[PDB]
Order: C-alpha cells, then structure tokens, then sequence
C-alpha cells in the first residue's frame, strides 16, 4: 500500500475502508 | 494526532488500522 | 430536517457532517 | 446499533449525533 | 451540529444529507 | 460518454460534475 | 423525475444537462 | 452567497437548510 | 458540459462517471 | 484490515486508496 | 474481473492491489 | 499529464474520455 495525504472526508472513507465491520474512532484534536 | 497528521504531512493504512474497534 | 436510510460509506460521512470537530464512533457490530 | 437505526430502518441527523464523542 | 467548512462537491453532499427527498437547489455565484 | 443507474449522494456529485457553475436542482419529488 | 430518468431507468451525462440552472 | 461562504469562511447545516426544496 | 478542476479522489469519482462501464486507467506522474 | 462489498464508485475510491501514485486501471468487462 | 472479485464476492484491499499498475 | 492539468489547471469531460477503456 501507498502513503495517503488525506484531510476532511477523505480521512473517514479511508477509516471505513481500513476497517470495515471492525467500525472505527474519529477523534480529532480540539 | 492521526487527523492532523494524514493532513498536514502523510500517513499510512497501517497507521490508520489503530483507530479500528 | 430529513429522515433518510444512510449505509456502509454514505453512513460514515453523514456522521461526519453532523458531529465534525467532536469526532464520532462507528461500531457497527453493537 | 447505528446500522440497525440508521441503514436497516431510517433516522434523522439528530439521532446522527448519538454517535459523537 | 457543527458549523462546517465545505467546498466543491463537498458542499452538495451536504445539501444530500440536510435536504435527503425535499431535494434542494445548488446556486454558485458567477 | 455512457448511460448508467445514478441515485442519491452519487446522483448529486453526477450533476455537480455536469453543472459546476451553472448550477443545478435536485427535485426527487418532481 | 429525474430519479425516474437517472436511478430508476439509466441516463446519459447529457441528459443530466437537462436539470442544470 | 451559501456557496462561497461555506468554502472560503464557515456555515452551519441551518444555513444550508434554506436552499431545500 | 463545463471545465473542471478536480484533486486527488475526485478526479477518480469524475473518470467513473465519464467512463462508466467501458472503465478507465487512472495514470498519476511520478 | 478486512473484506467487504466494494462496488461502482465506491470501489474506485478504494483502488485509488489502495494504489494512489502508482495508478490503477479499473476494468470491469473484464 | 474486479467486480466479481470485489463487488459481487469480496475482497481484501491486498486483492485490490492486483489492479495497480 | 491529465491528474496533474485537472487538478493544477482544469480540465474537461471531452480531455477526461480519452483515459477510458
Ligand atoms: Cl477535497
Ligand atoms: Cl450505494
Ligand atoms: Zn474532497
Ligand atoms: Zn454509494
């Protein structure tokens, strides 16, 4: 796999796509 | 933390795989 | 606002739209 | 869970933001 | 909800979600 | 070009993509 | 509609054109 | 207008509200 | 049909609508 | 990571995910 | 191909990688 | 190339056709 350069949405589509069903955790700063 | 970092500089898949449940 | 059937992807960025900055959980199996 | 209210059935933004942190 | 940051296509999935089957317009200036 | 299903957030981005500046509505009951 | 014309049945890029402003 | 405000400052869901059908 | 400027995945999400089912090679430099 | 359904569109983001710089094709008559 | 792989069956984003170039 | 003028400048659907299969 490549080294990604992701902001905004982008972030959570690559979090669901990592994951799947596992489901994930968004958690940006302030 | 991580959603800095993918947009700020880079990251990777397998960075992004520790935020799974 | 609506109600809508909201899946998979579509799910995931809609809880971005709605929580931004506070970050979110997506855990499907629970 | 969310898919169940969400996808399966229907929900609002507003039940959305039972899901933030 | 959050305030929100949107451009380009960014801004009309956002409409997709607040609107969902009342549907809605798209007007960018110029 | 080519002829396929477009519905919903992915209906939307298609009439972005062929609007952009001119913009568009999008009127699902209509 | 258009979702008669475009989800329900196919369309073209051209007959999206149709629904611009 | 909504367009640009929301892409070069910031606007709130209840803004984007206004341009429903 | 307007002029178009599209970044990273958006770009991809254009060749799909375009290309459809004929499909489409996506060719970055370097 | 994990195996889903990925499909139209969503499977395109996900190639260019997977592949980014080094490109993909997607091909699906094939 | 790909969407009998990856659309009708599933895949795995390491099977994704066979359509890079 | 294409990705680069799309994203640097701008592009057409016309200029967008030719990288189909
Ligand atoms: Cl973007
Ligand atoms: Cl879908
Ligand atoms: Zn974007
Ligand atoms: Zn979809």
């Amino acid at each position: 796999f490549v080294n990604q350069h992701l902001c905004g949405s982008h972030l959570v589509e690559a979090l669901y796509l990592v994951c799947g069903e596992r489901g994930f955790f968004y958690t940006p700063k302030t | 933390g991580i959603v800095e970092q993918c947009c700020t500089s880079i990251c990777s898949l397998y960075q992004l795989e520790n935020y799974c449940n």
